[PDB]
RNA sequence: CUUAUGCUCUUAUUUACUAACAAAAUCAA
């Protein structure tokens, strides 16, 4: 037999080609064993040739150097099949394997998270009664944080049709729809599948989780309910950001006006120094047990909600054809997931500072401290840990070390890791912005102590938790030998230099900042400031994303969104520009292209037909009104 | 003319072959097992099988492509476990401890 | 014999076949077992 | 059990026409050479006008005989089943189909 | 319908028969004419103190997608 | 009733556009075929070829 | 808006699975008026699949129930895949 | 050798088809 069996048998191929594409298993019933052999080993051939060329074009679109619009779309489409193939391994591994923590760790977690919450005497937060005296305008505010996303749009298909029905109805009707909310959160347990979209944003790929907008009305309003509770009873004590009382550079401008007021930080008349910490928590969210989770909860909250809560997050995801369920992880799409998300920082936290210091830190409970205090110098002088913070993810540290201190602390280093070749400065990172002689310097009683801290910190807090590995981490050393104290909170890049260590005091330009000390109002020290080189690529693949999402669009749009972008490029970080050189290379080569954008609107590049005024003129006469 | 049938019989789909100075012919399987033939008589005095990985497919295990190098003491095998493997002709081995598979043939296989 | 190629995603001469053609066994391990009752314990534990 | 191959079945369906053919022999009695040309090298063989009739008299005859077999299995094949939904005449022939197969 | 994957490939035997064009293209220009001939604060705390033949499982792609998500 | 009569409809027809405008001009063309052979029969009739 | 199922949807929605397959949700709400190819999957994916377990508790069943819920507390969509039952049954 | 409607140039209004034409985004009330 020849040509009647080659119509089926390769039917079953590219049915086993789609089934792989999909973690479908390919289970064909009765199958003759050698057959599908072969048919898995030359989908395994072609599953090389897939990958290969999806890791391949990946670098080539964050190099950008000519990728088609077409081909960005299909590098889209093949990552999210590879990273929900990662996803759904890495689901069905932990579920073959248990769970990666111990008992015996989840036992000190809640521990730890029991002994807090009693010291501070908190009393959890409650499930919102019948007679409830904030409760339409939590409903109010939860419903317009819904609405904003639809008051910006025009065009809408099916959804957000009868999305924007139901919040119009729910106006109509608050009564009835929180009783419905509050019937939601006693007794609904199971949830319709959410899907995931993932944006294209030239370096990364971030996903993007779609709710059902019956669920997603009573997570607004479970949202804005819990975190107004939580501000009230003080939940979550001052050092743990974004906090709503200020914006990020106004955190960046406190944290280093709280680097300079602590005393004797600069005084390097000893051998004492300081050292700051950078740390990612990793695969936080990632890594979140729910068994775990809904306990904590208990803890924190009526379980009628903490059930709630551990349940929305037990969902199916489905991109188009490949369906699980996510049976470990957090979904960041949710609402509320906000309010874990912070919860499970501070169980990550409380490790890391322990029980005495980060009481030190957020002081008692009738009277917390603000961000950047402490009730006297001794209860600051007492441990070395001076400064904790926490934004989002990120973490960042401050160490004062005495002599002693930091002797033990290297030499207790040492003894478990030996260093005969000295090759702890070979390893070590530090920001390639900032120019080599007040970078910081590689030298090895500071690398020495360097690596001591982060060994002493890796153990604070579990591997099944978070990973926090060297490889993610940055520390700064400031001693004899390092002026230089440097890192990066937020998309800035900060060098704090203090005035005795300056030699010579030369004026500056706006973008360095001159930190005041209190108690003197002097000047002490000046923090200069340039822009991370993500929020640079960041920058760079957002005008890339308005050049190939418009095809043929009008010329005042794509002069409105690089309006629109550059605007919300300098408003947020407006005096490191200052100071970045690559990042005005960007902007001459993204007003360039935009500005050719225009001209090949028209079949002409020339120079002499486009003079500024036509760029730059604005609207009322007639021109694209660029900025 | 036809010179000689070999002893070819249960091996299925041979993907390649190799001739030794010394009359080693090499048959390559996509089973995986590889079998050496006396070029002269036609007769199998070795067969053997890879290892396919350590982690990979039970298909995988299978030899693609082959060659001798210029003496004839190497067998240079590309597999489809992504790698290559030398073989290579075991020396301190006499007649005696190793004739291979003995010489029987079978009437009933009517090859010859 | 090869059976005959029913899919899931195409269906070129748009047949009718029934749904038995179109359309895991293990447990959980002592891991999850042993971190409920060690969660609960501590529970009863703070409780106390 | 199995098939039965394709030497086998020459053979057995080579049996069949020989015992027909016995019978045909058998049947009318009841009722009751090579020249090679020397100009080319073809060759001529002397044949009777029977039984070349016959030989395509039954040749035919056994075609009419296996065309209306399976025309009448097409009858058959059409008005047996009748429980899946179908669409036409081939849906109900590839779901006869997958029913063999199991 | 319409829409075929191929039972044979197109064959050689058909295109000797035919007669040639001779039209001149770029790279059958003469180029590479001559041949070349071979001759006490740390005690406070909760608790301190190589390959495989799969492109998805493999190290790499495990750090791909841990960098090209985020 | 008349979406299950839509619906009823819709599942028992498979074709598409190409394979009915196929069916269509295959019909046609059979029928001009068929027009074209009587007419020469009528023009035999008068005893014209 | 959101409307409850009748048994002639139901059963065009059966019939629409055994010719389109279970990934062209899109092509069966051509068919089913007033429904939404999300809210086709969803019914197909908990309600009308042949292959869930509609059926009574055996009591170990219950007795693993019972064990399930104490040690996967409010996992209902983990625990149904333990059970191989639909989840809101579960519930 | 059977003999049966010749569309007017401009402007306005209304209707039908048609462009498989285009479109409120950041932001300020």
């Amino acid at each position: 037999i020849r040509q009647k069996k080659a119509r089926t048998i390769l039917q079953h191929l590219s049915e086993a080609w789609r089934c792989w594409k999909a973690n479908i298993p390919w289970d064909v019933p009765g199958m003759p064993a050698p057959i599908k052999k072969i048919i898995e080993r030359y989908i395994k051939s072609k599953a090389d040739a897939w990958v290969s060329a999806a890791h391949y074009n990946r670098e080539r679109i964050k190099r950008g150097a000519h990728v088609e619009k077409t081909m960005v779309k299909k590098n889209l489409g093949r990552l999210t099949r590879l990273w929900i193939k990662n996803e759904q391994e890495r689901q069905r591994q932990i579920q073959k394997n248990g769970p990666e923590i111990t008992p015996e760790e989840a036992t000190t977690i809640f521990s730890v998270m029991v002994e807090w919450l009693e010291s501070r005497s908190f009393s959890p937060i409650p499930f919102p009664p019948l007679t409830y005296k904030n409760d339409t305008k939590i409903l109010v505010l939860a419903l317009e944080d819904l609405k904003d996303v639809y008051a910006s749009k025009v065009r809408l298909n099916a959804s957000e049709r009868e999305e924007l029905a139901l919040i119009e109805e729910a106006y109509d009707n608050p009564h009835d729809t929180l009783n419905r909310i509050k019937k939601y959160l006693l007794t609904q347990r199971v949830f319709k599948p959410v899907d995931i979209t993932m944006m294209e944003n030239y370096q990364n790929i971030s996903p993007v989780y779609s709710v059902d907008p019956l669920e997603k009305i009573t997570d607004a309003y479970l949202d804005q309910y819990l975190w107004y509770e939580a501000d009230q009873r003080k939940l979550f004590p001052n050092w743990i950001k974004p906090s709503d009382s200020e914006i990020p550079p106004l955190l960046v401008y406190k944290w280093t006006q709280g680097i300079n007021n602590l005393s004797e930080i600069w005084d390097v008349s000893r051998g004492q120094s300081a050292v700051l910490l950078e740390t990612t928590l990793g695969e936080m969210a990632e890594k979140i047990d729910f068994t775990l989770l809904n306990r904590l909860l208990r803890l924190i909250v009526d379980p009628n909600i903490a059930d709630y809560i551990t349940a929305k997050n037990n969902v199916v995801i489905n991109f188009k054809d490949m369906s699980h369920v996510n049976k470990y992880g957090l979904i960041r799409g949710l609402k509320f997931a906000s309010f874990i998300f912070q919860y499970y920082g501070l169980v990550i936290d409380l490790l890391l500072l322990g029980q005495e210091r980060a009481t030190d830190l957020a002081g008692p409970a009738n009277n917390p401290n603000e961000f950047m205090q402490f009730k006297s110098k001794e209860v600051e002088k007492a441990h070395p840990i001076r400064l904790y913070t926490r934004y989002l993810d990120r973490i960042y540290m401050l160490f004062h070390f005495e002599e002693d201190e930091g002797e033990e602390l290297t030499d207790e280093y040492l003894a478990e890791n030996p260093d005969p070749n000295f090759e702890n400065s070979i390893g070590y990172n530090n920001r390639k912005c900032w120019p080599k002689d007040s970078r910081m310097r590689l030298i090895r009683q500071d690398v020495n102590l360097g690596r001591a801290v982060f060994w002493e910190i890796q153990s604070r807090v579990p591997t099944s938790l978070t990973s926090i590995k060297w490889e993610n981490a940055f520390v700064s050393v400031y001693s004899k030998n390092n002026p230089n104290l440097l890192f990066s909170m937020c998309g800035f890049e900060v060098r704090i230099l203090p005035r005795q260590r300056m030699e010579e005091v030369v004026s500056n330009d706006e973008g360095v900042w001159d930190l005041v000390d209190e108690r003197t109002k002097q000047r002490t020290a000046k923090a200069y400031l340039k822009v991370s080189e993500e929020e640079i690529k960041k920058f760079d693949s957002r005008i890339r994303g308005i050049l190939m999402a418009s095809g043929s669009t009008t010329f005042t749009k794509v002069a409105a969104k690089w309006n629109t972008s550059l605007i919300s490029l300098f408003t947020y970080f407006r005096e490191a520009i200052v100071a970045t050189e690559p990042l005005l290379d960007i902007l001459v080569k993204g007003e360039t292209r935009i500005q050719n954008r225009v001209k090949l609107g028209l079949n002409s590049k020339m120079p002499t037909r486009f003079p500024p005024a036509v760029f730059y003129t604005p609207k009322e006469l007639g021109g694209l009104g660029m900025i | 003319s036809l010179l000689t049938n070999f002893e070819s019989e249960k091996t299925g789909i041979i993907n390649t072959l190799s001739i030794n100075q010394d009359d080693v012919l090499f048959a390559g399987g996509d089973n995986g097992v590889l079998s050496f033939y006396d070029y002269k008589s036609g007769h199998k005095y070795q067969s053997l099988a890879t290892r396919e990985m350590v982690g990979s497919l039970e298909g995988e295990r299978s030899v693609l492509c082959s060659t001798f190098d210029k003496t004839g003491l190497r067998l240079i095998t590309g597999e489809a476990d992504k790698s290559i493997k030398i073989w290579k002709q075991d020396e301190t081995a006499t007649k005696e401890s190793e004739p291979g598979l003995a010489w029987n043939p079978n009437l009933s296989a009517k090859r010859f | 014999k090869i059976p005959a190629a029913v899919s899931n995603w195409k269906n070129p001469n748009g047949y009718t076949v029934a749904l038995e053609r179109r359309v895991e066994n293990n447990t959980i391990n002592d891991g999850f077992m042993k971190l409920s009752e060690a969660l609960e314990n501590a529970d009863k534990k703070a409780r106390q | 059990r199995g098939g039965i191959s394709y030497d086998q079945l020459a053979k057995l369906s080579y049996e069949k026409t020989l015992r027909n053919l016995a019978t045909q022999t058998q049947n009318s009695s009841k009722q009751d050479k090579v020249q090679k040309d020397t100009k080319t090298g073809k060759i001529t063989i002397a044949d009777d006008d029977k039984l070349v009739n016959k030989l395509a008299v039954s040749l035919q005859s056994e075609s009419k005989k296996r065309y209306e077999a399976r025309k009448r299995q097409m009858q058959n094949a059409k008005t047996l089943y009748g429980v899946e939904s179908f669409i036409n005449d081939k849906n109900k022939q590839f779901n006869e189909k997958l029913s063999r197969e199991s | 319908t319409s829409h075929r994957p191929q039972l044979e490939a197109r064959s050689g035997a058909k295109a000797a028969a035919y007669t040639p064009t001779g039209i001149e293209h770029a790279r059958l220009l003469p180029g590479h004419t001559t041949l070349k001939y071979r001759k006490s604060w740390r005690k406070g705390t909760a608790f301190g103190r190589g390959y495989i033949n799969d492109m998805t499982k493999s190290e790499y792609h495990q750090e791909f997608l841990h960098k090209h998500v985020r | 009733k008349e979406m299950l009569a839509e619906a009823r409809a819709r599942l028992l027809n498979t074709q598409g556009k190409k394979a009915t405008r196929k069916i269509r001009e295959r019909m046609l063309e059979e029928s001009k075929r068929i027009a074209e052979l009587q007419k020469r029969r009528e023009l035999k009739q008068a005893g014209i070829n | 808006k959101g409307g409850v199922w009748t048994n002639v949807e139901d059963q065009i929605l059966k019939a629409a699975v055994q010719k389109y397959g279970t990934h062209q949700w899109s092509k069966v709400a051509s068919l089913l008026q007033k429904k939404t190819a999300r809210q086709s999957e969803l019914r197909w994916n908990e309600y009308l699949n042949p292959k869930l377990n509609f059926t009574e508790f055996s009591k170990e069943e219950d007795a693993q129930l019972l064990d399930l819920a104490r040690e996967l507390p409010n996992q209902w969509r983990t625990i149904a895949d333990m059970m191989a039952r639909p989840a809101q049954v579960c519930v």
